[PDB]
RNA sequence: CCGCGGCGGUGCGCCGCGACCGGCUCCGGGACGGCUGGGAAGGCCCGGCGGGGAAGGUGGCUCGGCCGAGUGUUACAGCCC
RNA sequence: CAAGCGUUCAUAGCGACGUCGCUUUUUGAUCCUUCGAUGUCGGCUCUUCCUAUCAUUGUGAAGCAGAAUUCACCAAGCGUUG
RNA sequence: CGCGGAGCCUCGGUUGGCCUCGGAUAGCCGGUCCCCCGCGGGGUCCGGUGCGGAGUGCCCUUCGUCCUGGGAAACGGGGCGCGGCCGGAGAGGCGGCCGCCCCCUCGCCCGUCACGCACGCCGUUCGUGGGGAACCUGGCGCUAAACCAUUCGUAGACGACC
């Protein structure tokens, strides 16, 4: 059973390609892999863009199905995505890789050290609970 | 990569697989496929059980000792697709096959070790889902194995054993998150510096 | 041409509580419980009938090939209904000129044991599948009552016994002999 | 011919003038070619079968790219077609559902491919005219066509399945 | 104390399928598979490194055992990342499907 | 002899560097011409003139908590085209 | 393909006038190899392969009631004699 | 078995990763208040994740040495430290878990000083007590069979075999 009802108005997130990492509202779908997509506050025209190289989100918005750019540019801009976007688990998740290859050798002797001692921290506490699972076993 | 590869077998195609198992043999890298009853063929069953048959009765008629061997196992079977991909005629062909390494079911070392998996063979990726097949280990019977029903019942026995491990790691895990709010503020300006480079979010 | 959408809903009644995990569905009604696996034919079953009225089938990217087994997973499901509240019974009666057919069920369904078929020493023996109640009817002289919740185990079942009564070198116009199927009905009507 | 993706090389070309006759007439045909060299040929390999003209006794007066009037917004590309298969010669009314002349039949020229194994040196377009809702025949045009239309991808596989050529992880393919 | 020496395999020497061309070998790099990828690797030294029986001089050392013939990449091979490099002396064939190792130290950053 | 000053030849053996130049293979920028004096788009609005899908609609039916959701039809615009 | 025969009925079984193929166990063409010569006909013995199935196993046909018989399929498993 | 001293040679390497099952028009995990079974397993309910963050795009562990004199962290580690009980057999070869001796006080911030600063240069670093082939110390065990010859034939050319 599937939850994500690719209609006119999915914001999809751009995978790949020219415009990859941005979102991107399906204004029509043209064919059997093909839509008529836009992403105004996103930057990207209303041009085709296939389905293959798209993955698409919870989130829906409601111009009908040819409007035309402004009314596309609200609905977007109130329902507000690029702000509930940002809250979401992708953004969050997606702005982490970003912020591992945009890491000097710097910060990263840094976390080998901030790693360290946490994995410590973390591990004298779960050695403390195997004593007490096993006092509780007695 | 480095070091020892191991491959799961199963939900792979014979051929798809045997390719870049054959290419990194090649380049030095050691390879051990494992649970080579799991691995499975496009076409339908009974296609390339005919398809099998035909290669049994291919045979040296003057002296059929000499003439192909038509070995029964999948790991031996598989072997067989991997090195007609290499130049086994020549010395690099024989030292590639030699850090080959093929199994039926799953081993002492290889059990465990974490293992690995080739999408570009996996089968799920490269068929289509409206398509007809065989698993090599019913292939393999059909034609003359006498170890489906062994490799069953040491599997299984396996599986249950494994699964222990499984259910035993999972509540080491379900330790380490409680000991994380357990402790979270002797290490909450650690944890910032995780999560400010990317780590950990 | 592959069509976006194929759709089917299949009503099911207030007896029966059918339960989909995944794609597998489980039915139990008054008589007992069936289950089948669609994990072959791909397609989304959704039961979206609230308090519990609707299966229904999608199909969705597909072509003409696939679009056909809309509509038989429809039935085997609707086939599957009719089994547990209704159950089947296919009504098989033994024909001939001369030797009389002689059966005797010999477990509980299990065992139809046939001497006679034609002058023929060898007793034929036929099982039927798990969940088949074979029984020697009355009120009908050569006739038997092949009862389960499975159409098809009930139906293998006839026809294992129905095809066991074949003849060999001889004019099967002619030789009209043998146990076969009359009548497919149900235990209960309704 | 060949291909790449087509674009509209229109073209205008008159019989060059002879004493007899000073202002012959003038003729735009949509030669429809990946680019002007071709298109230029293609409407003398056309004219020549309908007018009595010919490279030598003509000229091209203008050749130039149509490009789309309306190229954002979907559109339903009829086309009375003309083929050559290996047994005769035989005449199509198709339906692509691009959003562009152009575009729209370079889906034909890769479907005649396909689906009957012409090569474009065979094919030729009687004309290509944008069709409104009604009056579309073809039932694979006829369904992208409403309004609350609707999809899941349903069994999207991974490409990308050499980075990572190896993984611990078992793909995904529900989405 | 760690890599420097980045690590890469090499595969064959530049060919044809009837022919072969001994001067460029073909290496392939770990943890690059794309040309787009592979522009750092270019002109960086590379090594394949051994023993072999007799002892021989070491800059910034005794006489040791090992050996090295010592390259250069000259530049990438096909899609794939792979790259093309051409050491000074020829390289053995023995080699084939073993280490060489390329360096940073003719860096370009 | 100490200069290793200035000139002319080299390198014992392994090497490394630099800057011109030839040929190449690449990679960053930035400025313009034309064109159906480019098509397309945007924004701002405005004042108009028409047509189609189809409603913040109405209505037959369904499903859910008047509202929300589904289908069905006339089509004005309080959406859009 | 199909005009007919087959009491009737094309096609159970057949099938004209035409027409499309294989096959290399028939003979021809040809002259590519061999004339510093590859032992030239049959018989015996002995292997193995093919099917272009005569038997037998399992089958579908018949203008098959039985009996008996031809048409065909998988089929070359074991048979083919004095 | 342990732990000792030289030296032919043959090479490849230059952190590890110690683990479910499988599905794919689906999965992952939590928690059960509740229910059944043998600390577990199965069930039902709810709550989270699911272009996956108890993510192989993954996790871990560190990598110039020690001084000493603060904070954060504090019983961690060791002595081929030493005995006993496990569990693991598919071709185990590995874990695991318990006493006692002696020794040490190490992850992260910081002060504070130090280590041939070899005067821009290469095979640098380890898996290395590698694999194998030759020889110098102690303790405990060891203590042949094979072939020939002969005989026999159960076998035969000789060879082979009983
Ligand atoms: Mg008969
Ligand atoms: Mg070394
Ligand atoms: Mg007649
Ligand atoms: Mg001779
Ligand atoms: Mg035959």
């Amino acid at each position: 059973v599937f939850r994500r009802f690719v209609e006119v108005g999915r914001v999809a997130y751009v995978s790949f390609g020219p415009h990859a990492g941005k979102l991107v509202a399906i204004v029509d779908v043209i064919d059997q892999n093909r839509a008529l997509v836009d992403g105004p506050c996103t930057q990207v025209r209303r041009q085709a863009m296939p389905f293959k190289c798209m993955q698409l989100t919870d989130f829906i918005l409601k111009f009908p199905h040819s409007a035309r750019q402004k009314y596309v540019r609200k609905a977007w801009e109130k329902a507000d995505i690029n702000a509930k976007w940002a809250a979401t688990r992708w953004a969050k998740k997606i702005e982490a890789r970003e912020k591992k290859a945009k890491m000097t050798d710097f910060d990263r002797y840094k976390v080998m050290k901030a790693r360290k001692m946490r994995n410590r921290l973390i591990k004298l506490e779960v050695k403390k609970l195997q004593k007490a699972a096993l006092l509780k076993a007695s | 990569e480095g070091q020892v590869l191991v491959l799961d077998g199963r939900g792979h195609l014979l051929g798809r697989l045997a390719a870049i198992v054959a290419k990194q043999v090649l380049l030095g890298r050691k390879v051990v496929v494992v649970r080579c009853e799991g691995i499975n063929i496009s076409g339908n069953f009974y296609r390339n059980k005919l398809k099998y048959l035909a290669f049994l009765r291919k045979r040296m008629n003057t002296n059929p000792s000499r003439g192909p061997y038509h070995f029964r196992a999948p790991s031996r079977i598989f072997w067989r697709t991997v090195r007609g991909m290499l130049p086994h005629k020549t010395k690099r062909g024989q030292a590639a096959l030699d850090r080959l390494k093929v199994f039926d079911g799953i081993p002492p070392p290889y059990d465990k070790k974490k293992r690995m998996v080739v999408p570009a063979a996996l089968k799920v990726v490269r068929l289509k889902p409206t398509r007809k097949f065989a698993y090599l280990g019913r292939l393999a019977h059909e034609v003359g194995w006498k170890y489906q029903a062994v490799t069953a019942t040491l599997e299984e026995k396996r599986k249950e054993k494994a699964k222990i491990h499984y259910r035993k790691k999972k509540q080491l895990m379900r330790l380490r998150k409680q000991a994380e709010k357990n402790v979270e503020k002797k290490i909450d300006r650690f944890t910032e510096v995780l999560k400010t480079h990317g780590f950990l979010v | 041409m592959k069509t976006i959408l194929s759709n089917q809903t299949v009503d099911i009644p207030e007896n029966v509580d059918i339960t989909l995990k995944g794609r597998t569905v489980i039915v139990k009604g008054p008589r007992g419980t069936l289950r089948r696996d669609f994990n072959h034919i791909n397609v989304e079953l959704s039961l979206l009938g609230k308090k519990k009225k609707r299966l229904r089938v999608d199909k969705w990217w597909g072509n003409r090939k696939e679009l056909a087994t809309v509509r038989t997973i429809c039935s085997h499901v609707q086939n599957m209904i009719k089994g547990v509240t209704l159950g089947f019974r296919y009504k098989m009666r033994s024909v001939y000129a001369h030797f009389p057919i002689n059966v005797v069920i010999q477990e509980n369904g299990s065992l139809v044991e046939i001497r006679n078929f034609l002058g023929e020493k060898y007793i034929r023996r036929v099982r039927m599948r798990p969940g088949v109640a074979c029984s020697v009817s009355q009120a009908q002289k050569d006739e038997l009552i092949l009862e389960g919740n499975d159409i098809e185990l009930v139906s293998n079942s006839a026809a294992l016994i129905q095809q066991a009564t074949t003849v060999k070198n001889k004019d099967i116009r002619k030789f009209l002999d043998g146990i076969y199927v009359s009548e497919k009905g149900t235990v209960q009507q309704a | 011919k060949a291909s790449g993706t087509l674009r509209e090389y229109k073209v205008v070309g008159r019989c060059l003038p002879t004493p007899k006759c000073r202002t012959p007439p003038l003729y735009r045909m949509r030669i429809f070619a990946p680019n002007h060299v071709v298109a230029k040929s293609r409407f003398w390999y056309f004219v020549s079968q309908l007018k009595k003209m010919k490279k030598s006794s003509g000229e091209i007066v203008y050749c130039g790219q149509v490009f789309e009037k309306s190229p954002l917004r979907v559109k339903n590309f009829g086309i009375w077609l003309r083929y050559d298969s290996r047994s005769g010669t035989h005449n199509m009314y198709r339906e692509y559902r691009d959003l562009t002349t152009a575009g729209a039949v370079t889906q034909c020229y890769r479907d005649m491919g396909a689906r009957h194994r012409a090569r474009a040196h065979s094919i030729q377009i009687m004309k290509v005219e944008e069709i409104a809702a009604s009056k579309c025949r073809r039932p694979a045009v006829k369904q992208f066509h409403d309004s609350k239309i609707k999809f899941p991808l349903p069994h999207r596989v991974l490409r990308r399945q050499h980075k990572p050529r190896f993984t611990t992880k078992r793909p995904n393919t529900f989405f | 104390s760690g890599r420097l020496w980045s690590k890469a395999i090499f595969a064959g020497y530049k060919r044809g399928l009837r022919n072969q061309r001994e001067h460029t070998a073909l290496l392939k790099i770990e943890g690059v598979y794309a040309r787009d990828e592979t522009e750092f690797y270019l002109g960086k030294r590379c090594a394949y490194v051994y023993k072999a029986k007799n002892n021989t001089v070491t800059p910034g050392g005794k006489p040791n055992k090992t050996r090295v013939i010592w390259g250069k990449v000259t530049r990438a091979h096909g899609n794939s990342g792979m790259v093309r490099a051409k050491f000074r002396s020829n390289l053995p064939a023995k080699a084939i499907g073993h280490r060489i190792r390329v360096m940073l130290y003719p860096s370009r950053i």
